[PDB]
């Protein structure tokens, strides 16, 4: 789960289509989590997923 | 007299022209039978759009000792080609003389008027919408944002396939996300420009 | 009472939103994208809805 | 595949950029076994700030779902190891998300 | 045949193309004489199990 507190400030509403300023809604989104990496330094080697 | 504005994802020009082809014969068989039909889109049985930008051709040809004919088609399809010339923006799109799912099949008959009039032959198109393929009615010259527009004045607009009657504006409210906003009941009221944000 | 009196408004723009039995909402779209006689049928439909 | 004005064969594919070297028009090299053609997607926008591929085939950036495709399978990434390809590296963070 | 459910078959031989082989017809009506099973059911004398 998401800890509280974090901006999201560049996390967006995955929406196919319209825009919407305010509202609420509950949805299907891909915010489950696996795995997290930050600040990565081996891609640059041909790193595969 | 209304002035038209017309604006769309920004991007340059890069016009095709495809040709359909239709050809019949009557003028030996019976006056109204026909010898044989011949039917080529850019000389292919089948073929799929190139260029975002592009327009179609239509060549009709008739063999006849009358020499005249009263043409009319017969279509499965909310469009015809009178319409989708007229700026119609959209994704895919393909045609073939052979039968194909989720491909509109469209007919072509002509009266001789011998007596009798015939039916050429079926025309499949497979499509899916988008802003990828616009249909215009010629091309244009030069230039690198082919959307054209205007303020001030009330305008007849066509915008990412929403079209209609108003007078249009700018405003310096501003948001970092979305680039069309459509009111509840379905107007798109506000939007913003793409490549200045504007 | 109040709640009730901030009523009976949304309902109506929620019918006026909905396509019934016809191709698109936008009268225009089919209009320009069709003849005459078959949106007359659909318009009448939507008008009577 | 990005460019700007700078087009060792994407200026023969179609046009030489259609924009100066600040604009970056890019495409996809339709690259497979059989075929290879260039297919314009659009130029660099004023911002983009995150990246979001599905396995459906559609991938969303800075949140619209320019495109879709069919069902992903895998991809792979690299720069070089030259210095500041991890230093200046955009990726601050990324997370194997799911829905 | 009158009032036959009709299948058609597309296939595509990687060379960016996509035919139609044939057309196939149906008669049916709902009952209980004779049913589609995955797997032949042995060792039974009444078939239904519960
Ligand atoms: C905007 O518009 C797009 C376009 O429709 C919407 O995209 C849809 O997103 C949903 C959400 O995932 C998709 O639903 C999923 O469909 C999958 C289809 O797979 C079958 O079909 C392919 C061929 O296309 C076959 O090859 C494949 O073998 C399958 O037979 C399903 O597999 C998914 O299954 C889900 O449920 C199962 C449980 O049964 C779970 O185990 C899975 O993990 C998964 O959660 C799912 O049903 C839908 O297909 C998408 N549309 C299209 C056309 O593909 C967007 O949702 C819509 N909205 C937004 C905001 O973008
Ligand atoms: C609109 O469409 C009609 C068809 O409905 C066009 O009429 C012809 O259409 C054919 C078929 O597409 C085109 O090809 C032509 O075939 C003709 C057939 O040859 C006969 O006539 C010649 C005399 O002209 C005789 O010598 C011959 O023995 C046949 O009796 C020919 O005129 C041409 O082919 C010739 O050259 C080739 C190559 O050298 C030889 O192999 C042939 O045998 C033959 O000698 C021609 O290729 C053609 O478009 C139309 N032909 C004519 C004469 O009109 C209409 O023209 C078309 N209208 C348009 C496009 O505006
Ligand atoms: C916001 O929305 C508006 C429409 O509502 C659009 O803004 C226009 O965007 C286009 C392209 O981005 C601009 O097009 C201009 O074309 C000029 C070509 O015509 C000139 O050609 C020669 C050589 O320049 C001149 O000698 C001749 O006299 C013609 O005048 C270019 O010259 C322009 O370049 C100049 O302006 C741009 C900014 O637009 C600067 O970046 C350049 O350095 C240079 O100063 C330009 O390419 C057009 O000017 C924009 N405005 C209008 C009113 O059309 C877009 O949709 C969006 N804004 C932008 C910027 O795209
Ligand atoms: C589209 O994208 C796919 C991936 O999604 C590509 O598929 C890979 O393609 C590369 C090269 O194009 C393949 O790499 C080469 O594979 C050859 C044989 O395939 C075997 O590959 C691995 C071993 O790497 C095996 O496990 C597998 O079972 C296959 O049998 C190898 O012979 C190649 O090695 C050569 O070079 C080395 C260099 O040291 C020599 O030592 C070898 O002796 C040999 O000469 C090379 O490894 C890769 O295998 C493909 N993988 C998959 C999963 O497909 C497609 O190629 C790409 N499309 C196009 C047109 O390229
Ligand atoms: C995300 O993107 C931002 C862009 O703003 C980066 O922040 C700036 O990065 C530039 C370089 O990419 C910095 O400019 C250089 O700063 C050096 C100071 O070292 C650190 O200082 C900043 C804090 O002020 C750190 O954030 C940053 O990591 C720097 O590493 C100066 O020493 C440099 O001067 C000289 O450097 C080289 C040395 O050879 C010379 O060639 C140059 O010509 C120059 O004269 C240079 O000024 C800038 O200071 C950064 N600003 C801020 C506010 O951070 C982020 O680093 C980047 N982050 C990630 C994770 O991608
Ligand atoms: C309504 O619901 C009730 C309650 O369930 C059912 O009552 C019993 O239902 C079971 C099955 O659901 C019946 O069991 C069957 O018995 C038959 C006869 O029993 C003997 O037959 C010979 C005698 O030598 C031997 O095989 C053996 O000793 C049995 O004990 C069998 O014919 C049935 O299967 C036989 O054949 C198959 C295939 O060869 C073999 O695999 C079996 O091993 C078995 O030999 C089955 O065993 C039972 O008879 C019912 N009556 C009772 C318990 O009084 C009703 O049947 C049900 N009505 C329906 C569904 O119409
Ligand atoms: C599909 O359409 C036609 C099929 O007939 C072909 O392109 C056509 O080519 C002719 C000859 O170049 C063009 O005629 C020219 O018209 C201009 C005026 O527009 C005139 O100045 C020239 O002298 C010449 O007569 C014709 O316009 C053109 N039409 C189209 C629709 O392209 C070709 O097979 C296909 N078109 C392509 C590939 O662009
Ligand atoms: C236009 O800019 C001015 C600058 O002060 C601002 O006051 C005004 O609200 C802006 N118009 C908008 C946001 O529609
Ligand atoms: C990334 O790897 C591919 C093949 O592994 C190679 O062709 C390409 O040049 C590499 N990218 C860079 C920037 O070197």
């Amino acid at each position: 789960h998401i800890p509280e507190g974090f901006s999201f400030n560049n996390w967006f509403l995955l929406s196919n289509d319209s825009t919407l300023v305010h509202g609420k809604v509950v949805s299907n989104q891909p915010l489950l989590v696996n795995c997290l990496l930050a600040i990565p330094k081996i891609y640059g080697l041909g790193q595969f997923f | 007299e209304q002035p038209i504005s017309f604006v769309t994802l920004p991007s340059f020009n890069a016009h095709s022209f495809v040709n359909i082809t239709v050809s019949a014969s009557f003028g030996g068989h019976s006056g109204a039978n026909l010898i044989a039909s011949d039917t080529t889109i850019n000389g292919f049985s089948s073929f799929c759009v190139d260029t975002r930008q592009f327009t179609i051709s239509l060549s009709y040809n008739v063999t006849n000792s009358y020499g005249y004919v009263s043409n009319s088609q017969d279509s499965n399809c909310p469009f015809t080609l009178q319409s989708v010339n007229d700026y119609l923006s959209f994704s895919k799109f393909c045609v073939s003389t052979s039968l194909l799912a989720s491909a509109c099949t469209i007919d072509l008959f002509g009266y001789p008027e011998f007596g009798s009039g015939v039916k050429f032959t079926s025309l499949y198109f497979q499509f899916t919408k988008g802003e990828l393929i616009t249909g215009t009615p010629k091309p244009l010259e030069g230039v690198t944002d082919v959307s054209f527009m205007t303020l001030d004045v009330c305008t007849k607009y066509t915008i990412y396939g929403f079209k209609g009657e108003g007078i249009i504006t700018l405003t310096n409210s501003s948001f970092l996300a979305g680039v069309y906003y459509t009111s509840d009941s379905g107007q798109l009221l506000a939007f913003k420009n793409v490549t200045s944000g504007a | 009472v109040v709640n009730s009196q901030g009523a009976a408004l949304t309902q109506l723009t929620v019918q006026l939103q909905h396509n019934f039995q016809a191709i698109s909402s936008s009268i225009d779209d089919i209009y320009s994208r069709l003849d005459i006689l078959s949106a007359d049928v659909q318009v009448d439909r939507l008008i009577t809805g | 595949v990005c460019s700007n004005s700078s087009n060792p064969h994407l200026a023969t594919f179609a046009i030489p950029l259609g924009a100066t070297q600040v604009p970056y028009y890019c495409f996809f090299k339709v690259d497979t076994y059989n075929s290879t053609v260039y297919k314009f997607l659009a130029v660099l926008p004023p911002t983009v700030r995150e990246i979001v591929i599905t396995k459906y085939g559609d991938v969303y950036v800075n949140g619209f779902g320019y495109l879709h495709l069919g069902l992903l399978d895998a991809v792979t990434i690299n720069f070089t190891g030259h210095g500041t390809d991890d230093d200046v590296s955009g990726f601050w963070t990324i997370a194997s998300t799911n829905f």
